[PDB]
């Protein structure tokens, strides 16, 4: 069995294989090459992936997600205190240390961060067994180049929970350097911008490489933004549009709320390579049908605040770094939603028409160059 | 549009709601099997705290059938039917009303048990 790549993602997870000369990114059993960093505990069983976030609206108070916002923290640091109020699943301080607390086949139980952080682990291990048809021990997995020590420990921990020899971990925008081969490219040092919007974390990462010694410069971001807030304007746009239309106001029904947002979430993706979009719902709020349509353009002004505020992190990074804007060699795009035209255009623009590293999928990109690395220590 | 112009192109969308009529059959069978086993901790012989953890047990599967219910929904919502596929468009609606009169009937039971 071989080496692999893991990319452990706050709501997402990818694992990669370097097999025949190329990279493969493995579908999970329902055939999604990213799983849900969900883990759920019913009365019968305990779900994980797409089984757990499917039922995520049956059973929102024991389904787990977010692992990652909590491990290798304190219990009362900031980050735990106000990512908390955004949970529906109980968050308990157990001598300092945060725990997720369930009720697990009739009974309340507790897990530490690295626990879920392993469940998960253990289907993405899970995951490259079932397609190789072979045993997978050993692993590279990648962590946020801002993790400390004690969080970096506890994904290592996770790790070695879920039966794993966890060879090495590597920083998130170092995995999506090498993806590129940026530290094989001939020359002076070079100062590499890796853009990430994914998951809904947004992280901006400065490295100089040379001689293959990856230096983290600076890191910038905002802990919570991404896809879910560019569906949410799209739906602020339709319920106000609905208002307009039928004089009446779809949002207090839950039910209806969330067909729109389903719907929105589509829309948003055809609007990343058609500049329109149509959706049609039968019979959305006391049988009113809603059939309508987006430009690219509209979306663009619904989240022109968020798209554009993208670039302070870019700003605050390069200060942080000491570099001029025009001393960066390499942009490369991480996350899926730096699929989103707008996001790319206000980047090359910023970088005055610089071209940018966006050929691997972005989702996979982590996951793509942790199974370069897990390949090279093989 | 022009009279008795069907299509092929509409056949592959009747399809796709046939195969949705079907999965919404299934799910309603889901829930007149709740529904008689509803009746039947009502009728028998469970005093009130094994009443109310069958009930509970009987809550979790009927915010199952919800939840495939309105996952089918979800997947009517993503078709796009040109005005001239009028059979496919009534044939959608019908569907989506099937389903919410479904959909009242998870309430009633929902809502009377495991308050
Ligand atoms: O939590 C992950 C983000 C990534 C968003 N994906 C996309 N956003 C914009 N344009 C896209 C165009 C094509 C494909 C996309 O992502 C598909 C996808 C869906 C789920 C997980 C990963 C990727 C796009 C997705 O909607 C979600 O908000």
């Amino acid at each position: 069995g071989p080496a692999v790549g893991i990319d452990l993602g706050t709501t997402y997870s990818c694992v990669g294989v370097f097999q025949h000369g190329k990279v493969e990114i493995i579908a999970n059993d329902q055939g999604n090459r990213t799983t849900p960093s969900y883990v759920a505990f019913t009365d019968t069983e305990r779900l994980i992936g797409d089984a757990a976030k499917n039922q995520v609206a049956m059973n929102p108070t024991n389904t787990v997600f977010d692992a990652k916002r909590l491990i290798g923290r304190r219990f009362d640091d900031a980050v735990v205190q106000s990512d908390m109020k955004h949970w529906p699943f109980m968050v308990v301080n157990d001598a300092g240390r945060p725990k997720v607390q369930v009720e697990y086949k009739g009974e309340t139980k507790s897990f530490y961060p690295e626990e879920v952080s392993s469940m998960v682990l253990t289907k993405m291990k899970e995951i490259a067994e079932a397609y190789l048809g072979k045993t997978v021990t050993n692993a590279v997995v990648t962590v946020p180049a801002y993790f400390n020590d004690s969080q970096r420990q506890a994904t290592k921990d996770a790790g070695t929970i879920a039966g794993l020899n966890v060879l090495r971990i590597i920083n998130e925008p170092t995995a999506a350097a090498i993806a590129y081969g940026l530290d094989k490219k001939v020359g002076a040092e070079r100062n590499v911008l890796i853009f990430d919007l994914g998951g809904g974390t947004f992280d901006v990462s400065i490295l100089t490489i040379e001689d293959g010694i990856f230096e983290v410069k600076s890191t910038a971001g905002d802990t919570h933004l991404g896809g879910e807030d560019f569906d949410n304007r799209m739906v602020n746009h339709f319920i106000a549009e609905f208002k307009r239309k039928h004089k009446k106001d779809i949002s207090e029904n839950k039910r209806a709320v969330r067909r729109l947002r389903t719907a929105c979430e589509r829309a948003k993706r055809t609007l990343s390579s058609s500049t329109q979009a149509s959706i049609e719902i039968d019979s959305l709020y006391e049988g009113i049908d809603f059939y309508t349509s987006i430009t690219r353009a509209r979306f663009e002004e619904l989240n022109a605040d968020l798209f554009r505020g993208t670039l302070d992190p870019v700003e605050k990074a390069l200060r942080d770094a000491k570099l001029d804007k025009s001393q960066i060699h390499d942009i490369v795009l991480v996350g899926g939603s730096t699929r989103i035209p707008k996001i790319q255009k206000l980047l090359q623009d910023f970088f005055n028409g610089k071209e940018l590293n966006k050929s691997i999928n972005p989702d996979e990109a982590v996951a793509y160059g942790a199974a370069v690395q897990a390949a090279i220590l093989s | 549009g022009p009279l008795g112009s069907n299509s092929p192109q509409e056949e592959v969308e009747l399809k796709k709601l046939k195969h949705l009529e079907k999965s919404v059959e299934k799910i309603a069978d889901q829930l007149e099997e709740l529904n008689k086993e509803l009746t039947g901790i009502q009728q028998g012989f469970l005093p009130k705290d094994l009443q109310a953890e069958a009930l509970c047990k009987l809550d979790r599967r009927v915010k199952a059938t919800i939840e495939q219910f309105m996952k089918i929904l979800e997947e009517i919502d993503t078709l796009i039917l040109p005005e001239n596929f009028k059979d496919s468009r009534l044939k959608r609606k019908g569907l989506v009303k099937k389903v919410q009169a479904f959909l009242a009937e998870c309430d009633t039971v929902e809502q009377n048990i495991c308050q």
